[PDB]
């Protein structure tokens, strides 16, 4: 109704030789926009510069035979042909509009209509006019090859406010209108399709009819198929049992959808044997709408109704010998319909898929047969599962695929159909965005039994901000129903939550369900969750879990005393079975850290300990080291990644290394400790009783003096076997480490020099060392400039002997013949040596293993 | 007089001093023991000055937990993983009182 | 009536059960607290079957100690070196009861 389409078109028009293209989904009202622009031109509303405008429609021009453009445009206005030359003498004052492209030089030269349209679209005739094109996104491809430097404009259609206004207009009564609007909006999928005015018309008519009859509308809006089915049942006379008419309509809709055509002429209806008498019922029932501008045209009420009728065709029973008809129908089959390539080629079958799933129910078939008297094919339940390979990929399904499958299964509304499909799932990922998704997941996933992993995430807007009460209550109820997976499934063994905008009540419900004794979790992770009480509550809930053996916490937090209490009690307990603990972004004072490290002394199960991104200020670090010097500590691994460290504390670290008897790993990545710190540590390593076996110094800002210190330390009979250097460069001192490797007392097995800024001149040292050493078993070179000359020299040198080296990594180009020959020779003479030639990867080896 | 509101937390600011989520002070009066597996503790409300917050090392071992918390169904979870049940919560002479029990471990 | 006798020493046998040199079973029934330095506990003598000695590690931390000692002048020594006092020891209707107290340093 007026005052709304005008409201939309007024703002749409302002976004606009110029070439303008309009594109949007069907039913959004592009033709109304173009007609409004033309009317504004006629009414002098627009600028006076627009003196003439012409209307061209592919809906009609697709049939008229060859002629001249002047005659073509003057066909509808014969009186203007005398003025056509004068009008076209002012090309700069002319506006051209092409409506419905997808439905498809001399103005006085006769030519075919396609040629004329291509020439005008190419600006070969009347170049300085203005063009305006309306098309669906499906046919947008050709305009790219035809148009020159166009501009694209998008339409959107109604909004929530306009939907409410339309409902108020139609119902009239405030109570009825608002009740209906609420019932509709409760369904997100049906709400989205409400942008098109026709869909809102259908919904309002159906709900109003049901209300006037005193019927319950709740089941009607539960799913699309129920609503459309009810409307269709409520648009034909009783007692007729028009089986033939229903079959005819289904076939016609199917043909139309397959051929990608949106309009039909009387000739097309005649071709299919549609008796014109039936058009009375088809029209007066509002299934078909006759165009009142160009007589002899017809179209369906809206795209979704056409899709629904298409589905009704496929589920309808097929008669014997129907392949013998006199026409070769453009109809596929179920397997072709459900194929992915057909989906990509023709994006309009996706919705037919959902509707077909919805028609697999038994009650709907019963009601449809009773109302009309048709007969329903019973093999759909098996035909749908014959495409079950789409689901049995043997790999976890991506998020979008899982959403699609769950939506279809919910449409089906039959659990026996869901069981056979969701039985084999083994890993899952979820990304909730609104209530409907929560409801679908709850309905479907309760039947899983072998599920083993799960990754969760909640988007903003699902749970209302912390302070409407009923709106949040519905979400809370559905959340409580959804959180029963953890309690029921006793095979789940890994969880993860990340980047979720939760609220206190939801977190409390989740923890209540996680604390029961039917859950057997073994790993957990929390990352960037809000609000900030979530971390405290989770630390409280995971105390005493017999099975738990890993745990992670990350984000931005400040240590409130309550959090300190909980995070110390989590280790004080006697049921504790933890084996790995990580912390991130935790800021606290030295007193809290002191008491925490005091609590650690009693724990007798922890083995790892990570402190990435936490601030120690070096005072917590010195406290930690002074705690470890005691003779009864139990930690084995330890990592202080990026904790604001310097050379001040390294002396206590050396003391720990010399005195300790349990420490056997370490890591200090991302800390500019400095060559003095390296010197202190090396003084530590020299002691006979050192037991450290691994060490990591990735990106620690060390210079050649540190390399000399490392070589001097390694020259003795130490116990080190693994050493990892990267980012920090050892190029100038590389010969020092090569000399160290030459020493018989070395015991290194691995060595990483990823991105150490090395020059080809130094390949000689590495070659000699590798040819000499007896214990090295892996070397890692990357991001170096030795790609060509270094490859040549290293391969030549290593061709002489078969060293113990097993895995060697470096970056190469396999396009060179000489390098290929050298590599082949080396491989032949050293078949036990694997060489990685694709070290171009820009991801460094992390500290997870170490 | 019955009360329909319950506290959602009880920190331990000092030994025998608990503060709910509205910074009001609760003080424990007596502890009841009927047998090995039955323990019932009695909490009372009173306003008193607060000293420095004793830290966990200073608190030392105790029979009561460090922090309670309300869970749906109307049950508290202490900090030792055991569940405590709500017995009654009444007002007399303007004085708040509460009684809690220790349920057998599941 | 008041009874002069009293256990010389007390040892914990199970969770919330003690034994004296006579091996009588003394159990705690109620604990009354007025403040940190003022703590009271009640004891009663009952006959019950003793299980295996629950070693202190299994008993776990508790407000009560593992051992209680008695000295003249109303002086009691606990395992944690704290001092306690006896208020009354009486027998009424066949049940023997004892009350302890805590004395500020």
């Amino acid at each position: 109704i007026d005052n709304f389409h005008d409201d939309v078109t007024l703002r749409n028009q302002r976004f606009i030789p110029y070439t303008v293209v309009l594109h949007g989904p069907a039913g959004v009202g592009k033709t109304t926009l173009a007609k409004k622009c033309m009317l504004d031109w006629t009414d002098c509303n627009l600028s006076p510069t627009l003196r003439y405008a012409f209307y061209l429609s592919c809906k009609e021009l697709s049939r008229m035979g060859p002629c001249s453009f002047a005659e073509l445009i003057s066909k509808d206005w014969p009186e203007l042909q005398d003025d056509i030359p004068s009008i076209l003498a002012q090309a700069q004052r002319i506006l051209f509009v092409v409506d419905g492209l997808d439905e498809l030089g001399d103005w006085e030269k006769k030519k075919p209509v396609p040629v004329l349209l291509g020439s005008l679209l190419k600006r070969k005739m009347l170049p300085r006019a203005a063009l305006l094109v309306t098309t669906r996104p499906r046919a947008l491809r050709d305009l790219q090859l035809l148009a020159q430097q166009p501009i694209y404009v998008r339409v959107e259609g109604f909004l929530e406010e306009d939907r409410r206004a339309y409902f108020l207009r139609h119902f009239g009564d405030e109570d009825q209108a608002m009740r209906a609007f609420e019932l509709m909006r409760s369904n997100a999928a049906l709400f989205q399709l409400g942008s098109a005015p026709a869909v809102c018309w259908i919904v309002c008519t159906t709900l109003k009819l049901q209300m006037e009859k005193g019927e319950d509308p709740v089941p009607t809006c539960l799913t699309r198929t129920g609503l459309f089915l009810r409307f269709l049942c409520s648009r034909f006379p009783q007692g007729a049992q028009l089986r033939g008419a229903l079959r005819t309509l289904s076939l016609l809709a199917a043909q139309g959808l397959w051929a990608q055509m949106s309009v039909f002429h009387r000739e097309d209806l005649e071709r299919l044997g549609v008796q014109e008498s039936d058009l009375r019922l088809f029209l007066d029932g509002d299934i078909l709408r006759q165009d009142r501008v160009s007589k002899g045209c017809y179209s369906f009420i809206h795209l979704s109704f056409q899709q629904f009728l298409t589905a009704l065709f496929y589920a309808l029973e097929k008669e014997e010998g129907e392949d013998r008809d006199g026409h070769a129908w453009d109809i596929g089959d179920v397997q072709k319909l459900l194929s992915g390539e057909e989906r990509l080629k023709n994006p309009d079958l996706i919705q037919v898929g959902h509707f077909l799933f919805g028609l697999a129910n038994e009650k709907r078939a019963k009601e449809l047969e009773a109302t009309f008297g048709c007969r329903m094919s019973p093999d759909i339940k098996q035909e749908l599962l014959q495409c079950k390979a789409h689901l049995h990929a043997n790999k976890p399904l991506s998020v979008t695929d899982l959403k699609e499958v769950l939506g279809c299964l919910y449409e089906s509304q039959e659990e026996e159909l869901a069981k056979v499909v969701v039985a084999p799932f083994k890993e899952i990922s979820i990304h909730l965005t609104n209530t409907s998704e929560v409801m679908h997941c709850s309905f479907s996933l309760k039947h899983c039994q072998d599920l083993q992993k799960l990754s969760l995430q909640v988007a903003k807007g699902v749970f209302l901000e912390n302070y409407w009460a009923r709106q949040d209550l519905r979400s809370l109820r559905l959340w409580t129903d959804f959180c029963s997976l953890f309690s029921s499934n006793s095979n789940l063994k890994f969880l993860e939550v990340k980047q979720s905008f939760l609220s206190d009540s939801s977190v409390r419900i989740l923890c209540d369900h996680v604390t029961r004794s039917t859950c057997h979790l073994q790993k957990v992770e929390i990352k960037n969750v809000t609000p900030d009480t979530a971390y405290r509550d989770f630390c409280l809930a995971f105390i005493g879990k017999k099975t738990l053996t890993h745990l992670t916490l990350a984000g931005h937090i400040e240590w409130e005393r309550t959090m300190m209490l909980m995070l110390c009690d989590l280790l004080r307990n006697h049921k504790c079975n933890l084996q790995y603990l990580r912390l991130g972004g935790h800021c606290a004072t030295p007193e809290q850290w002191a008491e925490f490290f005091y609590v650690l002394k009693a724990n007798q199960s922890l083995k790892h300990l990570r402190l990435s991104a936490n601030v120690l200020l070096d005072e917590g670090a010195m406290l930690l080291y002074k705690t470890m010097t005691r003779p009864k500590h139990f930690l084995q691994m330890l990592s202080l990644e990026n904790c604001r460290l310097t050379e001040a504390s390294c002396k206590d670290l050396a003391a720990v290394l010399v005195v300790s008897k349990k420490l056997t790993h370490l890591c200090l990545a991302k800390n500019p400790i400095g060559d003095t710190g390296v010197k202190f540590l090396c003084e530590g390593l020299s002691y006979p009783d050192c037991k450290l076996q691994t060490l990591v110094l990735q990106q620690c800002s060390i210079t050649k003096l540190g390399c000399r210190y490392l070589s001097e330390a390694l020259q003795e009979a130490c116990s080190l076997t693994n050493l990892d250097l990267s980012i920090n460069q050892i190029a100038r001192g590389l010969w020092i480490l090569c000399q160290a490797l030459e020493n018989p007392n070395c015991n290194l097995k691995h060595l990483r020099l990823w991105s150490c800024s090395l020059m080809p001149f130094y390949c000689q040292h590495l070659g000699s060392a590798l040819l000499s050493n007896q214990k090295l078993e892996t070397l890692d070179l990357g991001q170096n400039h030795l790609w060509k000359s270094g490859i040549i020299k290293l391969f030549g040198v290593l061709r002489q002997r078969t060293g113990s080296l097993k895995i060697l990594r470096l970056k190469t180009y396999e396009t060179n013949l000489e390098i290929k020959k050298l590599l082949e020779e080396v491989k032949e003479k050293n078949p036990k040596l694997t060489i990685d030639c694709n070290a171009s990867g820009a991801t460094a080896p992390p500290c997870c293993d170490f | 007089e019955a009360v329909t509101d319950h506290p959602d937390r009880l920190w331990a600011w000092e030994k025998f001093v608990y503060l709910d989520e509205k910074q009001h002070a609760w003080l424990p009066l007596t502890i009841e023991i009927k047998d090995r597996l039955q323990l019932r503790v009695l909490l009372r409300r009173e306003d008193v000055v607060l000293g420095r917050p004793m830290t966990p090392t200073q608190i030392g071992p105790s029979l009561l937990p460090i922090m309670w918390q309300l869970y749906p169904d109307g049950r508290y979870r202490s900090s030792d993983s055991s569940f405590w049940r709500l017995v009654y919560h009444i007002k007399i002479d303007g004085v708040e009182d509460m009684l809690l029990e220790l349920l057998p471990d599941d």
